[PDB]
């Protein structure tokens, strides 16, 4: 009976520690996944704006080619 | 404080921008010299949203004036509230835009944009917590349309997580006979679909009709048209400037008003609208005020909401009135017209109330609609665009600046796609 | 010993917290400066009210509370209001930019910048407790902070305090006073994320409170102030077992044993009486029988639903004021004969009763009449799932078109989180059906 009593309380400790551990890991995974996602969305936005700037340089460059002719 | 930085570009942008600052200055008790002389603490509670506070308790509009010619801004500086603006916030060239979107966006405007960003950056660095920006401009000219959209994307690059808001004046042959306005407008809409979070569509077509049909002004001037614009701009910014629970900042308004990123073009409306000659036999009632703000005749965009469906709506009532009655009448108009509100966005109409009425009125109602009927406006522009582009008329103005026909075709398709998308959600059903 | 730490999150949580702590001070005789002349033990003690108030050596009685909001304007009114001396400055925590009615900003983009400071402040409160019992978390379902930041905080509290009990007072959205179209999204997201971290949650349907104010108090257009005064009375009834001592007093945790038969089935339905104006209460003494019968009037429930269309798994009566068991027993006998209260077949049918003798109190300038006796019924009925069903239906209408979803994805969330949360809600609705079916 003493052996069973020890197993019960160790079981209670283990499941509480495992709940904490699971919750900590899930939150770390979600916050990392969220950070990467938001950063990727911003990166795509800025990359589209940069392509516009590139296109702008091409337009001004194209005006010189026809003004020299 | 949640600061907004205001930019006005080109003739139309500076004209309507100046009136906006005159009107809200009067509402907040700020005189032309920047001193406060109001009589209500509600005027100053959120004053920092639009004004800086300098030495001597002066209030300076957080506003930047941009143009490629000095003419309009010189008259603004000489206007009533001209001395209120920060002198170092006037940025202007000399060459002008000549009503050419390419010169404003790629040529002359690109030469000046960096000096504009230097001023924007200075205003943003002295902000406790910058919300975002609001731009006033026309789409039919060269500077506001071309350089305005350029400023939008350059600011977007440096403040990618801030809210970008514009008041865009749509061209109409009833007001201006400049032939290339459909070109400039379509090219501008191309940029606005991608780079702004919310756009108030100020339609010169609707402003003229209101002045001529409703206000009975046979010869409407730009001053007449700007009275409607300034009254509309005061109304749609009320929730940002006074203590309020609903849509109290640019981002919460966008989250409430924009269910799909590209469909961020709003139809503004105002009530009451009455001519000086019409006698008001009885004070306006809440039911009449509510019914009037939902009528096509009171819309600042030449679109009939009964030709489409509402995705979202923001209403703002100003003045002393029964909130119980406002609630009942807003429920009534939604129940009586349920067919015109999409069923798959429940509770899509939100109502704000501010105790402080506009100048001269005891009560007013301001309307902000995200209606699929806005496609009528874009259809009008697309029809004028293709009538000129299918002949390739006047393209040398733009190709001479470096552009090619491909960019015209892409802007045309993007605007035509925007119309198809409005129709898509108009026809969508819950079942 | 047995201390309880209250956490008020977002505008709704903070403003309801204002009303609750003002009411507590009036019930206990604590002045706006924190002094309590009747408390003869200076700087400490183990009195029942010490579960909610610590004490300084200077005689100040300080709420065991943290206020948190992602913008400052609401908490700023506390910092400058009537009870500003009640709280230490570090108990009131604000950011600059709020969650903009976006769960993703409250849980991630904005919330992550302040979550560590919030936890450090909660730890300072916990360190002063000799036997911390748990947390009480007040928040809206619909706001970006109330939904997103609350769920982040609840996850972090499970990690930092293990299975230490966490109870919620959650404000369920109503169109009459709602401020965001996406409140159904935020509600499902936070309910899913918080479900395994909450031991017990009392939902307060703003539409039920709104109707009660209009119907029973003759308030034409109730404001947040009207609503929060009533909510505070219900909160006070529920926590009174923790703050007052009495022979007939029954601890909230003992009611909890009966109220929660399975971990997920932890949403009691609260009903409160009497709600009456001073003009109607004048010369009209409402007896134990009268306020008890009102508990089973659906119009007096804190959540709109029809218990007659579900099954009971528990019924608890929390009385306060001039009430003795004899009158309770007689009142219950009457109800047991005129209302068919149907229990599931696997649950005992006896009502659980507690009595706190301290009479109810009212805040000056309020709408509720002062009464000699009041009661809050806490029942576990399958009918409360009606509230989930209404929310889930609004969610489904919008999500089928992905309306507004880009606002959440833009802040880093994935569509998979929406379907995962919605599936958990569907399973929860199914759980509530299952527990009501009779045993084989
Ligand atoms: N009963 C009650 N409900 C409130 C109160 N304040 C806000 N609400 C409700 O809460 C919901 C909105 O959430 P809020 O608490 O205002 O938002 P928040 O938590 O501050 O989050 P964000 O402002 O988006 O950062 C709406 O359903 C409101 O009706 C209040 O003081 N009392
Ligand atoms: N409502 C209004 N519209 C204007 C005003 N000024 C110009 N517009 C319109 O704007 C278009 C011309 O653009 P404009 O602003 O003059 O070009 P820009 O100065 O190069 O940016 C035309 O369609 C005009 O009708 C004004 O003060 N009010
Ligand atoms: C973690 C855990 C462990 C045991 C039970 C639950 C639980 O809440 N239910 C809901 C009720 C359902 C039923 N009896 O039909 C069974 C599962 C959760
Ligand atoms: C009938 C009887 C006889 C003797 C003692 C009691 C009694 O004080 N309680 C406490 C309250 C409990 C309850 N159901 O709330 C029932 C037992 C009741
Ligand atoms: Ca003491
Ligand atoms: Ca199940
Ligand atoms: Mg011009
Ligand atoms: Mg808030």
């Amino acid at each position: 009976k003493r052996e069973h009593e020890r197993e019960v309380i160790q079981k209670a400790i283990e499941e509480n520690n495992n709940f904490i551990k699971m919750a900590k890991e899930k939150l770390a995974q979600k916050m990392e996944s969220n950070k990467e996602n938001r950063e990727a969305h911003l990166a795509a936005m800025l990359e589209r704006l940069q392509e516009k700037d590139k296109h702008a340089e091409e337009v001004r460059k194209n005006k010189e080619l026809k003004e020299e002719a | 404080m949640r600061e907004i930085v205001h930019i006005q570009a080109g003739q139309c942008g500076n004209q309507i921008g100046a009136k906006f600052w005159e009107v809200i200055s009067d509402e907040h008790g700020i005189d032309p010299t920047g001193s406060y002389h109001g009589d209500s603490d509600l005027q100053l509670e959120r004053i920092n949203v639009y004004y800086n506070e300098a030495t001597g308790n002066k209030y300076v509009p957080r506003a930047i004036l941009v143009d490629l010619e000095p003419g309009t801004m010189d008259s603004v500086r000489s206007g009533p509230f001209g001395q209120i603006f920060r002198p170092d916030n006037f940025v202007f060239g000399q060459s002008g835009a000549g009503n050419n979107w390419a010169k404003g966006h790629y040529t002359e405007g690109a030469e000046l944009v960096d000096s504009v960003l230097d001023v924007v950056r200075k205003e943003s660095e002295s902000c406790d917590c910058l919300q975002g920006f609001q731009l006033t401009h026309s789409l039919g000219g060269g500077t506001g349309s071309g350089m305005g959209t350029l400023l939008i994307s350059k600011i977007r690059e440096e403040y990618p997580d801030r809210i970008m808001n514009t008041f865009s004046v749509m061209p109409s042959p009833k007001v201006s006979d400049t032939v290339v306005e459909p070109y400039n407008a379509t090219l501008s809409v191309h940029q606005l679909v991608e780079n702004t979070d919310e756009t108030y569509c100020i339609d010169n077509e609707a402003l003229y009709d209101i002045c001529f049909r409703t206000l009975k002004l046979t010869t409407p001037t730009y001053g007449d048209l700007n009275h409607l614009v300034s009254a509309t701009m005061s109304g749609v910014t009320t929730c940002l400037r006074f203590p309020g629970q609903l849509n109290a900042d640019l981002r919460k308004l966008a989250v409430n008003m924009v269910p799909f990123p590209r469909l961020h073009f709003f139809m503004p409306g105002f009530a009451p609208l009455t001519s000086r000659g019409s006698q008001q036999y009885r004070a306006l009632t809440v039911p009449e005020l509510t019914q009037q703000m939902f009528d096509s005749k009171n819309m600042m965009a030449a679109c009939d909401p009964r030709h489409g469906r509402y995705l979202t709506v923001a209403a703002i009532f100003r003045g002393r009135m029964s909130m119980k009655e406002v609630d009942e009448q807003m429920l009534n108009v939604q129940n009586k017209n349920s067919s015109y509100f999409v069923e798959w966005i429940p509770n899509n109409v939100k109502t704000a109330v501010c105790d402080i009425p506009p100048r001269g009125l005891k009560m007013s109602a301001t309307f902000i609609g995200n209606s699929t009927a806005i496609q009528e406006l874009f259809k009008r522009i697309s029809e004028q665009f293709t009538a000129m582009f299918r002949r390739k008329a006047f393209l040398h103005w733009y190709t001479g600046e470096g552009m090619d026909e491909m960019e015209f075709t892409e802007a045309e398709s993007n605007m035509n796609d925007l119309v198809s998308e409005y129709q898509q959600y108009q026809d969508a059903t819950a079942d | 010993m047995r201390e309880c730490i209250s956490i008020h999150v977002g505008q709704a949580g903070v403003q309801i917290g204002n009303a609750c702590w003002e009411l507590y001070c009036l019930e206990h005789g604590i002045q706006p400066d924190g002094q309590m002349p009747s408390d003869k033990t200076i700087g400490g003690g183990d009195d029942s009210f010490n579960t909610f108030f610590s004490e300084t050596g200077a005689g100040k009685h300080v709420p065991r509370a943290v206020f948190v909001d992602l913008e400052p304007t609401v908490i700023d009114e506390v910092r400058t209001g009537t009870y500003r001396q009640l709280f230490h400055p570090e108990q009131l925590i604000t950011g600059k930019e709020d969650a903009a009615n976006n769960y993703a900003r409250g849980h991630y983009t904005i919330g992550k910048e302040i979550i560590d400071l919030v936890l450090d402040r909660i730890r300072k409160l916990a360190d002063q407790c000799t036997g911390l019992q748990g947390f009480l978390v007040f928040h809206s379902f619909g706001g970006g902070t109330g939904s997103g930041f609350t769920s982040l905080l609840m996850e972090r509290l499970s990690v930092d305090y293990g299975k230490k009990s966490k109870l919620e007072f959650s404000i369920y959205p109503a169109p009459q006073v709602s401020t965001a179209v996406v409140e159904p999204y935020n509600s499902i997201l936070t309910t899913h994320t918080t479900l395994e971290h909450s031991d017990c949650a009392f939902m307060v349907d703003n539409e039920a409170i709104y109707d009660i104010c209009r119907r029973n108090l003759d308030i034409e257009r109730p404001t947040y102030t009207n609503l929060n005064r009533l909510i505070s009375q219900i909160v006070s009834s529920i926590t009174a077992s923790l703050r007052f001592d009495g022979a007939l007093n029954v601890d909230l945790t003992e009611f909890q044993t009966n109220l929660v038969p399975y971990p997920r089935i932890h949403f009691p339905l609260a009903t409160y009486a009497p709600v009456i104006s001073a003009e109607k209460a004048y010369h009209e003494q409402l007896s134990v029988a009268e306020i008890t019968n009102a508990c089973f009037e659906p119009a007096n429930q804190m959540v709109k639903c029809d218990p007659r269309h579900g099954k009971y798994m528990a019924c608890c009566l929390l009385y306060r004021g001039d009430v003795v068991p004899k009158d309770v027993n007689a009142a219950i006998a009457t109800i047991k004969t005129k209302r068919s209260i149907q229990f599931v077949d696997w649950c005992p049918t006896g009502f659980k009763v507690g009595i706190n003798y301290q009479p109810p109190t009212v805040v000056p300038g309020g709408d509720l009449a002062k009464v000699q006796r009041a009661v809050c019924m806490l029942s576990n009925t399958t009918a409360i799932a009606e509230a989930w069903a209404r929310l889930d239906h609004k969610f489904d209408l919008m999500y089928a078109k992905r309306a507004f979803v880009h606002w959440y994805v833009g802040e880093g969330m994935e569509e998979g989180e929406f379907s995962e949360a919605r599936e958990d809600m569907a399973a929860l609705e199914k759980d509530y059906e299952e527990v009501g079916v009779d045993s084989v």
